[PDB]
RNA sequence: ACAGGCGAGAGACCGAUAGCGAACAAGUACCGCGAGGGAAAGAUGAAAAGGACUUUGAAAAGAGAGUCAAAAGUGCUUGAAAUUGCCGGGAGGGAAGCGGAUGGGGGCCGGCGAUGCGCCCCGGCCGUAUGCGGAACGGCUGGUCCGCCGCUCGG
RNA sequence: UUGAAACACGGACCAAGGAGUCUGACAUGCGUGCGAGUCGACGGGUUCUGAAACCUGGGAUGCGCAAGGAAGCUGACGAGC
RNA sequence: AGGAGGGCGCGGCGGCCGCUGCAAAACCCGGGGCGCGAGCCCGGGCGGAGCGGCCGUCGGUGCAGAUCUUGGUGGUAGUAG
């Protein structure tokens, strides 16, 4: 429907904490880790360095998990499911799992215009 | 559910003893149904197949057709059946195997066994 | 090569419960079964059950 | 259960909770009781006095059903008295040895009711304080 | 910067709910967050907090401490104890007595009904004494167990009667070199 | 048994309830049940937690509600009525069986909302959505 | 009592670098004078239907073609990374990569962004009261619904 | 390691595998049941899905309910501030 | 150094709720997002037969190092020769 969320989305960081020298290292993966190292430049937050996630990054209360269509988002899997979302249309919005055919889809999909329940991904399939 | 302690509900016993089975038990193995006319005139529901058994194959690509047993493959657990073929690359003519659980059997050949083995198999179907 | 710490067969498979403490736990797993709310809660259908 | 143990937290951590200095070794200060007297003398006379040393007779071949002797108090001797040989009560007359017991102690109070007591063994203020109560005592074996 | 310990914050803890999972007691606890909030009564507040109370302090009270502390004050005085009310052989007279506790042994409930008194839950308190109005609380003996028997100084220390952790007794068992002037010393 | 106590037994875990996103502050929770207006896990709205309960469902719009006497009994614990008069004559009698009679006042905006969504919702399914609602 | 032998049953066990060393011609191939040491190695397809024939080439092979649902094309289910070739794009004065911030270029996206809502001429339904049928709430009064009537008029 | 970018060691790269576990004895804490008691653990009965489950054996099996003493042996007569 | 709490992820078992030949798992992608983060959700492709989420409980449960194990692959190098 007409998303209820008035507040403006605000984010303390677009931009994703790689973990530290992942760049140099094919096998090294870019999904964060602590450095523990006793002579670690990025555990010990010299200037210039990786930076670390911390508990002040965190994004406001009344705006977080909502979505750039300012829906908060809820994953279905058949029509039963999408059901649930009639009464919260204006903050919730309908995700089809992955793995549901294109035979149910169709359904969901259906289902979701009578109930004025918006999908994200209702074009997919 | 099994009642028997002797019986042995694992998997891999179950398909060890399938495959590892001796050309005797493949027999019993190989069984196909009558069709709705023998099994009436007979009062016995499946038999094992023999060759100069007349068949119809009710499931496959091949379902419809007809023919006589030409082979029992037990080796392979198939049977061949007659003008049941393909024609391969070269243009020769093969014969195609069908699992005898997917045909019906029309026909039967009847020495002096099967109509001892018939006998027995109605009596219990019967009573 | 070996695990770590190999598994044994003397680890401790069966548990005790005191004979009271399971006789408790049976009479109040009897008493929900007459409770119809928490007979719907585990999913049985017993909508026209008179 | 291995779900909730502390090395289950401790996964990237290098040492395990054990130190980069003090690492954890094989047997640092000895096996078992090793050093009780040497490098862990003070662990033993600060929280195990008596410890070491040679204190009283050797008993050869001591068997324990020689020093059997169950002991009741008399606080506790009118519980074994039922309510209606109560009621009827002359005292009723309790032969303790029926309850596993061999001698009788006095501590605590007894009511102040007549009981006959029968025992093999009593002491003498469990004996005072029977009698006190208006009660008796009777030896048995 | 400012000097501070901690930054301020409270390092000391307590208990703001019970340990345990039982619905009983958290509906209990429901309904004394209840009572304080809107009572303002210091009696309530005492009972929300031993509510959360785990069960080493929550001692367990026998009848003869109950009949005891219960004297003369027995008519128009319930008795409250956060806890078990156990039975005890070792006395006779068993006044009638008004009692409200967590649990009763089936000796104890038999015990007070039989002499005329009353066993309540602390639901049923609240409808009696919402702000805890002629009541007598009450608590078991905390120090009262093996455990703390072993509490304290170490056993090896001047004026200390603090129990050792032995695995037997005898003669053979710590007794020796530290426990008698003929062996060494007597600590 | 009462509904406070059957709520603690109900909320961790249930047939009805759906939870999402784990444990984190990421966690989505919602209910499945029939007689459940908003579909959400909570005490005033469950299903299952409640003597009381109002049902907004269509079939003409079935309104439900249960019966305080008739718990032990499921199969008369629930009296249903079928509408198929025009919104406001059905808005009366939802207003008329759940609030004037005292029976869950508290419900009253909840059933008239999902009354509003479910009347709405039929009047798509016979005449097709002609526009949609992004204004 | 029973880590052997013969014969059975089961499992909150392992799943081909795991589980016995050995899922396979495994105590094998192979090594040591010898006592001894000791591997690697599972999976086309439902069915070989395992690729006729033309053409190029000394051949191996290629290019067409044929079989198959599929080339899945005999170490053939799926087929990651390291590393390599080609095509297209970008940068570069004795490293490059990295953090922050913009810009230039690219690649994406349309729940990426609206077109409805109140007032008026056309299409089309009924109060009030009734007979009747079921089933409610409170603790004997009052309540809703449906189908049928017979007055009624606002939607 | 007092001190590492170090002219201090390990590391060419990638994939898969790779290290506080199981058992016994204590201990504190916490949770559950019962409570001057508690434990049914070895056995027996039974068990038609069962190496589950269920019942039963303790008037003395183990820990508790009583110490102190090398031992012989004795063993808590009931508090105030 | 160290302790603790709350969470994320892997594999079973008991339950509950589902998905999938109208295409599951795995894998790939200058695709789009959510979460401080561990991670998660969706899209497109490949692939062709199985898989997931929630509650409880259990464990051979999370890798960058160990001159770590096994396998594969670089530069050196079309070089020494
Ligand atoms: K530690
Ligand atoms: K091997
Ligand atoms: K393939
Ligand atoms: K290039
Ligand atoms: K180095
Ligand atoms: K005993
Ligand atoms: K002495
Ligand atoms: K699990
Ligand atoms: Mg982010
Ligand atoms: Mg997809
Ligand atoms: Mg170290
Ligand atoms: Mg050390
Ligand atoms: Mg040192
Ligand atoms: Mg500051
Ligand atoms: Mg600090
Ligand atoms: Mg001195
Ligand atoms: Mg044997
Ligand atoms: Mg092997
Ligand atoms: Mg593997
Ligand atoms: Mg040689
Ligand atoms: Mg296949
Ligand atoms: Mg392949
Ligand atoms: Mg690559
Ligand atoms: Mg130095
Ligand atoms: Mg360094
Ligand atoms: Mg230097
Ligand atoms: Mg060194
Ligand atoms: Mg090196
Ligand atoms: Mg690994
Ligand atoms: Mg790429
Ligand atoms: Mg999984
Ligand atoms: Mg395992
Ligand atoms: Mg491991
Ligand atoms: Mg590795
Ligand atoms: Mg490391
Ligand atoms: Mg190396
Ligand atoms: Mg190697
Ligand atoms: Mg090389
Ligand atoms: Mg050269």
């Amino acid at each position: 429907a007409v998303p209820l969320l008035t507040r403006k989305i605000v984010k303390k960081r677009v931009k994703h904490f790689k973990r530290a020298h992942s760049d140099r290292y094919i096998g090294l993966k870019q999904s964060w880790r602590r450095p523990k190292g006793i002579d670690s430049r990025v555990r010990r937050k010299f200037k210039g360095c990786t930076l670390m996630p911390n508990i002040g990054y965190g994004s406001d209360k009344k705006t977080r998990h909502y979505l750039p269509n300012k829906f908060k988002k809820f994953v279905v899997h058949n029509v039963s499911e999408l059901e649930l979302l009639m009464m919260h249309n204006r903050t919730y919005c309908a995700e089809i799992a992955h793995n549901v055919s294109t035979k149910k889809r169709k359904d969901i999909v259906e289902r979701a215009a009578q109930l004025d329940i918006v999908v994200t991904n209702k074009l997919a399939r | 559910m099994k009642r028997n302690p002797r019986v042995t509900s694992s998997r891999r016993k179950c398909r060890k003893a399938h495959f590892t089975a001796p050309s005797s038990v493949r027999r019993v193995l190989m069984s196909a149904a009558l069709s709705s006319e023998l099994r009436h005139k007979y009062n016995v529901r499946s038999i094992p197949i023999r060759k100069d058994d007349e068949v119809q194959v009710v499931r496959g690509t091949y379902k419809g057709r007809e023919g006589k047993v030409v082979q029992v493959y037990r080796r392979r657990w198939v049977i061949h059946v007659e003008r049941i073929t393909r024609e391969k690359v070269n243009g020769s003519t093969v014969n195609v195997g069908i699992h005898p659980s997917k045909v019906i059997v029309t026909k039967l050949k009847l020495d002096k066994d099967r109509k001892a083995l018939l006998d027995r198999k109605a009596r219990g179907r019967a009573a | 090569g070996r695990m770590f710490a190999p598994t044994k067969t003397w680890r401790k498979w069966h548990r005790r419960v005191n004979v009271h403490l399971r006789r408790v736990a049976v009479a109040s797993a009897l008493a929900a079964t007459s409770v119809p709310s928490l007979v719907l809660a585990r999913g049985h259908r017993i909508e026209t059950v008179p | 259960t291995t779900r909730f143990k502390k090395n289950r937290k401790k996964r990237g951590h290098v040492s395990a909770g054990h130190g980069r200095v003090g690492k954890h070794r094989k047997h640092p200060g000895g096996r078992g009781n090793a050093g009780g007297m040497h490098h862990h003398r003070i662990l033993f006379d600060k929280y195990h006095p008596g410890y070491f040393g040679k204190v009283g007779m050797r008993y050869f071949h001591k068997l324990s059903n020689r020093f059997y002797t169950p002991t009741v108090n008399v606080e506790r001797l009118w519980s074994m008295v039922p309510s209606e040989k109560a009621a009827e009560a002359k005292a009723p007359v309790v032969d303790v040895s029926q309850f596993g017991y061999f001698k009788v102690l006095g501590k605590g109070m007894l009511p102040e009711k007549p009981i006959v007591v029968k025992a093999k063994l009593i002491s003498k203020i469990a004996e005072k304080k029977i009698k006190a109560a208006g009660g008796a005592v009777v030896l048995v074996a | 910067g400012i000097d501070l310990v901690a930054g301020g914050r409270n390092k000391r803890t307590k208990r703001v709910a019970p340990k345990s999972d039982d619905v009983y007691l958290k509906l209990l606890v429901k309904l004394y967050r209840f009572l304080v909030r809107r009572t303002k009564s210091k009696f309530n507040a005492v009972i929300l907090k031993r509510l959360f109370m785990s069960k080493t302090n929550r001692p367990p009270l026998s009848m003869r401490r109950l009949s005891n502390f219960m004297k003369g004050k027995e008519e128009k005085n319930i008795a409250v104890v956060v806890g078990t009310i156990t039975d005890d052989m070792r006395i006779q007279e068993v006044p009638a007595m008004k009692v409200t506790a967590l649990r009763f042994t089936e000796t104890a409930r038999a015990r007070i009904i039989n002499a005329g008194g009353e066993c309540l839950t602390f639901d049923q308190l609240a409808l009696r004494a919402p702000t805890g109005e002629n009541t007598i609380l009450l608590r078991g003996p905390k120090n009262a167990r093996e455990a703390v028997r072993h509490f304290g100084k170490a056993p090896g220390v001047p004026h200390s009667h603090t129990k050792p952790y032995v695995r037997s007794k005898g003669r053979k068992f710590e007794k020796a070199r530290g426990r008698r002037n003929s062996r060494g010393f007597k600590v | 048994v009462p509904g406070s106590l059957v709520w603690e037994l109900v909320k961790k875990n249930n047939c009805f309830l759906i939870k999402q996103f784990g444990n984190s502050n990421a966690k989505v929770q919602f209910s499945k049940e029939p007689n459940n207006l908003y579909n959400v896990h909570s005490y005033k709205f469950s299903g299952l937690a409640n003597s009381k309960t109002v049902a907004v469902q269509p079939s003409a719009v079935v309104l439900s509600t249960t019966k305080t006497k008739k718990q032990n009994t499921p199969a008369k614990l629930q009296h249903k009525t079928l509408m198929r008069k025009e919104f406001r004559k059905m808005a009366k009698s939802v207003k008329n069986q759940v609030c004037d009679n005292y029976y869950r006042p508290d419900l009253t905006k909840p059933a008239l909302a999902r009354l509003s969504a479910v009347y709405r919702s039929l009047q798509v399914s016979k005449s097709g959505i002609k526009k949609k609602n992004r204004q």
